[PDB]
């Protein structure tokens, strides 16, 4: 009965990941005054499945200069960590209930940067090495602020358990007492997931395709499934943390439906953002995060350390 | 470096040993060893050239490896006894690994090959710091556990250090190496007497510090690194020859100078414990120190090496060095034997 | 210490968490708190050299609680002697050792 | 070296309180204010004695009062009580705050039927004093005698005889 | 055990898709197909040569700030102490020296990439 | 599940054996991540949680930087892998043979003292407050803000000084 | 509102902890007996 | 616990062998100094957890704090060694024999 | 006193991130000093009962230690209910 419960997590997520590729191509379409896919199936609904099938019948590439062990490991790691980020998410009851879920999300997210690094390095190509060394630069940019932002929000929550955020937001979104951190949190998630205007590791304009330039076929498909799963998860995580869905102990179906509506809406804003802005320069990404966000995040960390103290609003341990 | 950096870096250099010396817990003693290791590194490599970079690198990898070994002892001991201090019941092998690691940090032979080279690649004032102030932290740990130390390991290290320091210094024309090997030999004396009378290790350290400080200050007066550079002192700072010579004889343990007192009292206390053979070899190889100290005295105060034309300009100019500390340390380091009973106890 | 400054100033920078029986957060005793508290009180004031012999009883008990060498030895011997009997066929464990007890409460 | 003394399996037999945690938690506040004296003596025995074998009588009086307490509810307020803990059981942390409506009905049964008042907030966590005729243990750790201190040396300081006595130095 | 099961299931899917990708397609290998990509011309040198890091100082400053996260992450447990004045004072100082350290590096052109 | 901790410590051992043979720092940084992850799982098995995830978090950011430095300063044309050189490949294989030998040997001459293969699992958790509430390693680590505030002063100062230390070391 | 809701949660936690305190005597009595029987049952098998 | 410390302690020895037996890169010797920190941290963490000594759990964190500083200071030096000879090979650091 | 206003207006125009950062940093150090609630933070943490309140033996000279928890003596959390 637990195996059936994995099915009803990993399969709906994978289906939802695929259609995000369709929603991306049609929202980008209509925002660009065109229609996006709409021939492959009714309104393109079969277009995601065509792309998947075609990619797994495409010849896979084994470049002569490549380090095969890491070349193969990297896409496999990418998609594993994308699916593993989901098992602790409470919706409103998580598949795996962890006391330090927030750290499991932080630690799993960091380890997924090594799929970019190892793949790029293992390709033994100049454009793939440029892409990898932007993954290093991008992580050094957003890592420090992203952890501290979480610390600030969790001092109103009382613990690193994700399931306790449901109870913190019983009467109010954390977005209100924390909208400065949500603004900084949201931009971090665009950097965490290599999403425009921060698609610097890929960055088709400057690097031909960045880290995955030497990847074709099914191995390259796994990288994308990982990229789009993370988009849903990071916005799903942002919905739990800051936009707490309605939770009634008698209507757990209500929390999921409301959780989905806000997660879909936030996922759309990622697609909305990609259609609206030019791409950052990856040196300027560091300056954004270290010279703007970091000074503000440290101050808000000190604000939220003191805030429960001088209002006697310390969250409970349990 | 700007004043903020100096204040931060020089405070940290001072802070380290004070943390190691004032700490009851072993992990805080280790922390102080880390502060000294980290903060000295920018000082050593300040001139930034190929030689100081190698010196600061050899120093880092040596002292970091020794740090990890010390930490293993501190942690294996916490496993064995659930406490953060060494006890009479601490495993024997735990103590020996601490000793070898600390000697690696002091420069005691046979773990000594790094010290002469590091001292060679760095400026004189940082050699002074490295050969003096930086020795107090590892030594203060050792004096806190002297009831526990295995004397066989300590005496083999001391005998080795006295021999290697003598033989090494005999072949050196670079003054900074002569000071490093001088240090290695003296650490042999401090360590040989450690498990018997730790107070005599502090006497031998203090007398060594007040002899080694003015000696560096004397070389820092004209920035003289070689035996030929120091040979020009008669035509540069001839007023310095009277006290350079005594300090060198004093470093050599010759009577009736203060530097005879440490060797003499250590030998006396070693033979109170029946340590006859070790004591005899130690005193017999200390004679070799006096030979290459004598050779330096020959080149500087008891003869006049050829001088060059451009040194005449040097004489027209006026020096503002040395300071009042050089004279105070020169006299106390040579003319204080008649106060011996007030120094030992 | 080498410079008993903490003792002189009467402060405690690191003296208060030296050993197991020290104060713990939320009054949670450490494993072998009873034994260690005995050993430290036995060897208090008599000095290290006297304590090594005159508090050997307290220490060997604390050492046994902390590392449990004899306990593992003893439970190794009981299980190994039972292994031998069961191979021969002269002993079948009770129901409450084979996974069929009537649980308490 | 000694033989650990263990009670025989029939010294450890009592009537068990075989009810689920939600049943205990629903009745926890009233029970704390009803079986308090019996409960407070067992804990005193346990912390004073530091031995479970020495309190196998006070601990069977704990089970004595816990069962009596439940028999009083199984004879006055069975249904108000059963609606309450059955609703407390649903939550995954068994939180009181999801059953304030059933809780009220069970309180308004024990109060009128049995006179039981629920302790306020903070009252169950107080440190109370318990009166008992059990003797106070004097050596609870079974410690030996502490070894003697090194005898002190009496007298006033006098100058060291003939000074430092260091080789040929006179003073 | 569940958390071990769900992750093997994740790994086996990633493995299973990896095997299908390599043994299902029809593959035609020749040297000119498997050479590295460089916009249509031959590479002029291997990609394993040194690649200067213009942000190296920020990289090692990330390490120092990374460990200063490890010191702030116990705070959610620390605001449960009776010694609230102490907890708060230590927290304020810790964040303030991280900020003072950051300001010094910022003013020393330390955040600027080496040209 | 009785061999669980023994296997994790055996994997940890190899990760440091591979690390000690020192292939290209690209792979040496890969061993530290897997040993860091394995070691994280050990601290979890023994009941830790915060300490397990922190050492995993910290070593994830350290190897990110180390990777950036390898591609810039410690990279040669033909990076060495554990199979690259027959001599290293010999000592990695041989190294695993020795542990299978040392464990089997030392298990033969004491049976309990060091390695007690007969009793793996029986001696993992010694005691545990079964009715406890405040026992997470986070509470113990959090004592730096109240009880062992001295730990945090030296730790904070260590990092504070380090910024000044590195800016001067790397200065032109 | 966070303040007023965290203060309410502090009272809720105190109620939930006082419930545990009201019951620890019963668990402690049971822990002793449960542990003593298990030790007695190994003793009756070591003898055999 | 007995079997774990033996494997952990031998893990520390292998890294001490790695540190003491140089090859070409100085960066590889730096990673062995991190293998040692990781072994010591895991030993201390397991010791403190097994003995239930919560007051010692600050100490494993300080080891990580004071181990990063070395890794930072070690990497800073590795930059100066590379800016001189263009690699980090140890065999280049030998000017000081004379 | 006159030039500062010019500077602060200047920074506020072109560097609000730092002007916001210093203000929030400095406002967080004042608020505990002046709030009339900072004292309860310790009290509420002290009023949360994790460990068992081990009872003390009643010798007979304990006239301010409750016998039963529902006694009118002992620490009271009324200030917390009505907080
Ligand atoms: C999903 C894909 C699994 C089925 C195809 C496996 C390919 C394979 O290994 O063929 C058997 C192999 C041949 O592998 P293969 O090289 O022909 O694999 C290519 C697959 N096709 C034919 C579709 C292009 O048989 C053997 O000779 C060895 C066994
Ligand atoms: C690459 C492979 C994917 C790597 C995944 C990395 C992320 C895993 C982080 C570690 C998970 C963790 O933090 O453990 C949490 C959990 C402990 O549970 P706890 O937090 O205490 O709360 C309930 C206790 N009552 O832990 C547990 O419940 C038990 C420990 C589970 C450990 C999970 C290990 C993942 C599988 C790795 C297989 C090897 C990959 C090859
Ligand atoms: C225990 C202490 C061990 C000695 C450690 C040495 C500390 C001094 C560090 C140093 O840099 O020494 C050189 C110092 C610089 O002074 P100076 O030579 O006059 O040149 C610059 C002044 N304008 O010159 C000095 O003043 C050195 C004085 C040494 C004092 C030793 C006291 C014993
Ligand atoms: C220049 C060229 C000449 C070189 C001379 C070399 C001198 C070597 C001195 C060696 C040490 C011998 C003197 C130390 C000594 O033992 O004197 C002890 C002295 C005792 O006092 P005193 O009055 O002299 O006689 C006893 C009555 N109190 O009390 C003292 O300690 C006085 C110490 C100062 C000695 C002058
Ligand atoms: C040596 C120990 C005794 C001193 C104790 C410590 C207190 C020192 C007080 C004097 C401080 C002077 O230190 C001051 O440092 C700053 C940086 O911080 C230097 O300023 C530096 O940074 C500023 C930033 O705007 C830029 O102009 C430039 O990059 C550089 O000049 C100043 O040039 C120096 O005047
Ligand atoms: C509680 C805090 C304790 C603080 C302790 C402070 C200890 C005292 C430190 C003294 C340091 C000054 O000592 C040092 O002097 C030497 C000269 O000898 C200078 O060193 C100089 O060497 C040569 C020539 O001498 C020059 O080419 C070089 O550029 C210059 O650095 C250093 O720039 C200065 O730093
Ligand atoms: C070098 C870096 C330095 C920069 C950082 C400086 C930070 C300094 C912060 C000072 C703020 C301390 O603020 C101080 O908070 C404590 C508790 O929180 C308050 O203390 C009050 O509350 C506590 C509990 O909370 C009560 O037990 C106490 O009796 C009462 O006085 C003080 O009234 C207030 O002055
Ligand atoms: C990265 C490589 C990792 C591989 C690590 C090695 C994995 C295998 C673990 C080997 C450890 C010993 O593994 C197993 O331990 C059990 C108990 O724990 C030993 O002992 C077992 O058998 C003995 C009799 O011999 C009985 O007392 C009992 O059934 C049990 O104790 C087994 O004889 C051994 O097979
Ligand atoms: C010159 C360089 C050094 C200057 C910088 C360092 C200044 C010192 C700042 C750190 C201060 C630590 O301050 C020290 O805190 C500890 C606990 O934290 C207190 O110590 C306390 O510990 C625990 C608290 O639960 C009690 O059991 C113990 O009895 C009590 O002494 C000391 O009374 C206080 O002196
Ligand atoms: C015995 C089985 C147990 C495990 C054994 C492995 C333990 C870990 C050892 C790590 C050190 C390896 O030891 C190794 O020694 C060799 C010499 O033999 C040296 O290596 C040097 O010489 C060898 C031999 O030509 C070359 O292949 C190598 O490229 C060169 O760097 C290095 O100093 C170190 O890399």
């Amino acid at each position: 009965m637990f195996f059936i419960n994995i099915l009803t997590l990993l399969v709906p997520i994978l289906i939802a990941m695929a259609f995000l590729t369709l929603v991306e191509r049609k929202i980008l379409g209509y925002m660009q005054l065109r229609k996006g896919p709409n021939i492959v199936g009714p309104y393109g609904i079969l277009q995601p499945f065509a792309d998947a099938m075609k990619l797994f019948m495409k010849e896979p590439m084994r470049p002569l200069t490549t380090s095969m062990s890491l070349f193969i490991i990297a896409p496999t790691l990418s998609l594993t960590l994308a699916l593993s980020l989901w098992v602790p998410l409470p919706m409103p009851h998580p598949l795996i209930n962890l006391n330090l879920g927030i750290l499991f999300i932080l630690a799993t997210s960091s380890l997924s940067v090594y799929s970019i690094l190892w793949s790029g390095w293992a390709s033994n190509s100049k454009y793939s090495l440029f892409g990898a060394l932007r993954a290093v630069a991008q992580t050094i940019s957003y890592e420090v602020t992203m952890a501290i932002i979480l610390l600030s929000v969790l001092l109103m929550n009382g613990s690193y358990s994700l399931q306790t955020l449901i109870t913190t937001q019983e009467h109010m979104w954390l977005l209100l007492p924390a909208w400065p951190m949500a603004m900084m949190w949201f931009i971090s998630t665009l950097a965490e997931t290599n999403r425009a205007p921060f698609d610097l590791t890929e960055g088709e304009s400057e690097l031909v395709s960045g880290f995955n330039v030497e990847y074709a076929a099914g191995p390259f498909a796994l990288f994308f499934m990982a990229e789009y799963t993370n988009i849903i998860l990071m916005n799903a995580l942002t919905t739990i943390i800051f936009l707490g869905p309605l939770y009634y102990i008698n209507l757990p179906e209500l929390y999921s439906t409301n959780f989905m509506m806000e997660a879909l809406l936030l996922s759309s804003t990622f697609l909305w953002i990609r259609a609206s802005y030019p791409r950052f320069r990856y040196d300027q990404l560091m300056h954004l995060l270290w010279k703007n966000f970091l000074p503000l995040t440290l101050a808000l960390c000190m604000w939220h350390i003191s805030l429960p103290i001088f209002t006697a609003g310390v969250p409970p341990y349990m | 470096m700007n004043p903020i950096t100096l204040a931060i870096i020089y405070f940290t250099i001072f802070l380290g040993p004070v943390i190691t010396m004032s700490s009851t817990n072993l992990m805080l003693m280790w922390v102080g060893l880390e502060f000294s290791l980290l903060a000295i590194i920018p000082m050593l490599i300040n001139k930034k050239n190929p030689r100081s970079t190698e010196a600061a690198t050899k120093y880092f990898v040596t002292q970091a490896t020794a740090s990890m070994i010390i930490l293993l002892a501190i942690v294996l001991n916490y496993k064995q006894l659930g406490t953060w201090m060494f006890q009479q019941q601490t495993n024997g092998l735990i103590l020996n690994m601490t000793l070898m690691a600390l000697s690696m940090k002091l420069g005691l032979a046979p773990f000594h090959f790094w010290l002469p080279e590091v001292t060679q690649g760095i400026p004189l004032h940082m050699g002074l710091i490295l050969l003096t102030w930086q020795k107090i932290a590892p030594l203060s740990i050792l004096i806190q556990i002297y009831p526990l130390l295995n004397s066989t390991i300590i005496l083999m290290l001391a005998i080795t250090s006295i021999f290697m320091g003598a033989w090494g210094g005999l072949n050196q024309t670079q003054m900074r190496k002569i000071m490093a090997y001088s240090s290695i030999a003296h650490m042999g004396w401090m360590l040989a007497i450690l498990p018997y009378n730790p107070s005599l290790t502090l006497l031998n350290l203090m007398i060594y510090i007040i002899l080694t400080a003015p000696m560096f200050m004397a070389l820092m007066l004209n920035n003289s690194m070689t035996i030929n550079s120091i040979s020009l002192l008669w035509n540069k700072t001839p007023a310095m020859l009277t006290m350079i010579s005594l300090m060198l004889l004093s470093l050599g343990g010759l009577p009736p100078l203060t530097g005879f007192l440490p060797k003499w009292i250590i030998i006396t206390e070693l033979m109170k414990n029946n340590c006859l053979i070790m004591a005899t070899l130690m005193a017999m190889m200390a004679l070799l120190n006096l030979f290459f100290y004598t050779r330096l005295i020959y080149s500087t105060s008891l003869t006049m090496f050829p001088t060059n034309n451009n040194s005449k300009m040097m004489t027209h100019q006026t020096k503002t060095k040395p300071n009042l500390m050089f004279s105070t340390l020169a006299i106390m380091s040579t003319m204080t034997l008649p106060l011996a009973p007030q120094l030992i106890t | 210490p080498f410079l008993d400054i903490q003792k002189k100033l009467g402060i405690s920078l690191d003296r208060h968490f030296m050993f197991l029986s020290a104060e713990q957060p939320y009054k949670n005793a450490a494993r072998c708190h009873a034994f260690e508290k005995e050993w430290i009180e036995c060897a208090h004031g008599i000095g290290g050299t006297r304590a090594k012999k005159e508090c050997k009883i307290e220490f060997d008990d604390f050492e046994e609680c902390l590392l449990r060498y004899k306990t593992m030895r003893r439970m190794h011997d009981i299980k190994k002697q039972r292994e031998k009997l069961m191979k021969e066929g002269k002993y079948t464990p009770p129901p409450h050792h084979s996974g069929r007890e009537e649980p308490r409460p | 070296p000694g033989i650990v003394e263990l009670p025989t399996l029939e010294e450890l037999k009592v009537e068990e309180v075989k009810v689920s945690s939600a049943v205990l938690k629903a009745a926890a506040h009233h029970y704390g204010a009803q079986c308090d004296k019996t409960n407070k003596e067992f804990m005193l025995c346990r912390w004073e004695e530091k031995d479970p074998r020495r309190c196998l009588k006070e601990g069977k009086l704990v089970n004595g009062c816990a069962l009596n307490f439940f028999r009083q509810i199984k004879s006055h307020c069975a249904e108000p009580f059963t609606e309450y803990w059955t609703c407390l059981d649903y939550s995954n942390m068994q939180l009181f705050r999801h059953c304030r409506q059933q809780q009220a009905k069970f309180d308004q049964c024990v109060l009128d039927k049995l006179g039981w008042v629920r302790p306020d907030l903070g009252q169950l966590s107080k440190v109370t004093k318990v009166k008992t005729d059990r003797p106070l243990p004097e050596n609870p750790y079974h410690s030996r005698a502490r070894p003697e201190p090194n005898p002190v040396i009496e007298g006033d300081l006098k100058p060291a005889k003939h000074g430092t006595r260091f080789f040929f130095w006179t003073v | 055990m569940n958390l071990y099961t769900v992750i093997f299931i994740n790994i086996l899917l990633s493995l299973t898709l990896i095997l299908v990708a390599f043994w299902l397609p029809q593959m035609n290998l020749y040297s000119e197909k498997a050479n590295p990509y460089e916009c249509g011309f031959d590479p002029t040198s291997s990609a394993r040569l040194p690649f200067s890091m213009k942000f190296f100082l920020v990289a090692i400053t990330f390490l120092l700030f990374d460990l200063e996260i490890a010191l702030l992450l116990p705070l959610p447990w620390a605001i449960q102490t009776i010694k609230t004045s102490t907890m708060m004072i230590m927290a304020f100082i810790l964040v303030t020296i991280l900020s003072l350290g950051l300001a010094y590096e910022w003013t020393q052109k330390g955040l600027e990439w080496t040209e | 599940m009785n061999n669980y901790i023994f296997v994790l410590s055996s994997l940890f051992l190899v990760g440091c054996l591979g690390l000690a043979l020192k292939p290209s720092p690209i792979y040496g940084g890969l061993g530290l991540i897997v040993s860091g992850f394995v070691g994280c799982l050990m601290v979890l098995g023994f009941g830790g949680s915060f300490l397990g995830l922190m050492v995993f978090l910290i070593y994830l950011g350290g190897m990110l930087v180390v990777f950036g430095y390898t591609t810039a300063m410690a990279t040669e044309e033909y990076p060495e892998t554990w199979g690259s050189n027959w001599l290293i490949l010999g000592f990695l294989v041989l190294g695993v043979i020795m542990e299978v030998f040392l464990i089997c040997v030392l298990n033969y001459y004491d049976e309990v003292g060091v390695i007690n293969l007969d009793g793996l699992g029986d001696w993992l958790m010694y005691e545990v407050d079964d009715v406890g509430v405040m026992l997470e390693g986070g509470i113990g680590v959090a004592a730096m803000y109240s009880c062992a505030t001295w730990m945090m002063v030296v730790a904070g100062w260590s990092l504070f000084a380090g910024i000044f230390i590195i800016i001067e070391i790397t200065r032109d | 509102r966070m303040m007023r809701w965290n203060q309410e949660r502090r009272r809720l936690l105190i109620e939930d902890l006082e419930a545990r305190i009201a019951l620890m005597p019963l668990f402690q009595a049971e822990k002793d007996r449960r542990t003593l029987q298990i030790l007695r049952e190994n003793l009756e098998e070591e003898a055999i | 616990m007995p079997s774990t410390f033996f494997n952990l302690t031998m893990a520390f020895s292998l890294s001490l062998l790695g540190t003491l037996m140089f090859r070409s890169h100085l960066m590889s010797t730096l990673l062995c100094l991190e293998g040692m920190v990781l072994s010591l941290f895991i030993m201390t963490s397991v010791t403190s957890l097994n003995s239930n000594s919560m007051s010692s759990m600050p100490i494993p964190i300080t080891i990580l704090v004071f181990a990063a500083c070395e890794a930072a200071v070690g990497l800073a030096l590795l930059v100066k060694v590379s800016n001189t000879y263009g690699t980090d090979y140890v065999q280049n650091l030998n000017l000081l024999q004379c | 006193a006159g030039r500062i206003s010019a500077f602060l207006k200047n920074a506020w125009a072109k560097e609000p991130v730092l002007v916001v950062s210093f203000s929030v940093w400095g406002l967080a150090i004042i608020m505990p000093m002046i709030s009339p609630y900072t004292k309860y933070a310790s009290m509420i943490n002290k009023a949360t009962p994790y460990n068992y309140p081990v009872p003390v033996r009643d010798d007979g000279n304990m006239p301010d230690v409750p016998s039963h928890p529902q006694d009118p003596l002992g620490p009271s959390l009324d200030w917390l209910k009505n907080l």
